């Protein structure tokens, strides 16, 4: 359609895949100025100035993450702690937000599809997915987010899949 | 001493050529995508 | 012509490669339920499925075979014991089998296509390509094989180089 | 214009890249019966018969060689002591050679273009890039070149970054 062009062309200059032996298995984002990687993706990101910055590891939200240099600190996506119900954006189309639950329809979403950063109607990440779960003819995800008061929440529906 | 290492070695070899006729035996029949036993080769092998 | 496209629409899927720092060095073969790899070939299964596996060696033979789970045993190639002499299709064009022995006109052959099942007229793997040997015009093939009895016979002519 | 397709022409089969992990970060030379490698690129030769050889080394000099058989030394590069000043032709376009010393205008040079060699109006090989350093507005080379008595003479300007 038209929403997931735009979304190409902001991936394509602050999404960046890692470099698995042959194929990609997850993406790292760059937000705020401060690098963000999954931890079960195993693999080398593509800038050499992203590969060379060691990361902290957060456990508990399942994330790697260390400070961007200060050229690119200008050159990041934007993070927003309010968001309504209704739809959003996402690589692979479109993605439902209800009662706090951000679900996608199924067919899509599968390994190699981590740390795609979830949009807004504005440009800016609400979202980061990190796998999910088929909940029927519809799969849910389980993604890590931000709230009013600066505390970086994470939910999970049952028996995720770390994609 | 020399006798219970003089057992020990042909027990020994005798064990590991049964092994070794094991292996030649049951080799062809398992690289078949088949993958089936015939009747004499398969007890007289332990092949299960 | 048309023969190379239809070696290309049967061995799309079936057909996975095996990587070495990038380089293709060798083919496996998924048939039966079960996946042959041959021993000097050495490198990761470019399948995320296969490659999590343990593989039963045979030396003599010079086969690692693995068993395939059952959700893709309907997808493998198939299998047969009969076959008369005369032309079969390969991936580089034809290949004939006369006095039992498969032989390959020269221009093509060199280190890397090893593993490349030999299939006929009607879509039947018969043979699997191991090594090759220069025979004055016309090369010889090193392969495996199968008979009415089911003892996977091994053909070797005199002083191959496996490839 | 013609002169990168006159480069590529003359360069097609003797040029080798250096493969490390699907990157290619030098080129070796074959010149003389002779195989030229440098030390800091390091990798597998991506033809097969240069790289199962035993390639002596000269760490002063900056300089791996070896013996290539008789049935390739005729399809070599040449190689002759006589320059002049002036221009030359260079992968990039062209090269000026003004006091015994090779200059590249800016815009170009990276890291992976390490081993390229240096070519005149009639197809000899008169240096084999091995560095540079920026100069104003105008890059210098490190390089390695010939003379008369037979003396490989290695020039090195100052402060320099291997490429």
């Amino acid at each position: 359609g038209k929403r997931q062009r735009m979304v190409m062309k902001l991936e394509s200059d602050k999404t960046f895949p890692i470099m698995l032996e042959g194929k990609i298995n997850g993406y790292a984002c760059v937000v705020g100025g401060k690098l963000f990687r999954p931890m079960h993706v195993e693999g080398k990101i593509d800038n050499d100035v992203l590969a060379a910055l060691k990361t902290k590891k957060a456990s508990k939200y399942d994330l790697e993450y260390a400070d961007v240099p200060q050229n690119m600190r200008a050159d990041t996506f934007k993070y927003t702690h309010e968001k309504p119900q209704g739809y959003y954006s996402w690589h692979h189309g479109a993605v439902q937000y209800e009662n706090g639950r951000f679900t996608v329809p199924k067919g899509v979403g599968a390994k190699g599809d981590s740390g795609r950063p979830i949009l807004d109607n504005q440009g800016r990440v609400v979202a980061i997915v990190l796998g999910g779960v088929n909940e029927g003819s519809r799969t849910a995800l389980s993604v890590v987010m931000w709230n009013e008061k600066g505390v970086t929440v994470k939910y999970t529906p049952e028996n995720c899949e770390q994609w | 001493s020399i006798c219970a290492a003089i057992a020990t070695v042909s027990v020994a070899a005798s064990t590991w050529l049964f092994c070794r006729s094991r292996v030649a035996c049951l080799t062809p029949y398992r690289l078949t995508p088949n993958a089936r036993i015939p009747f004499c080769l398969a007890v007289l092998c332990c092949a299960r």
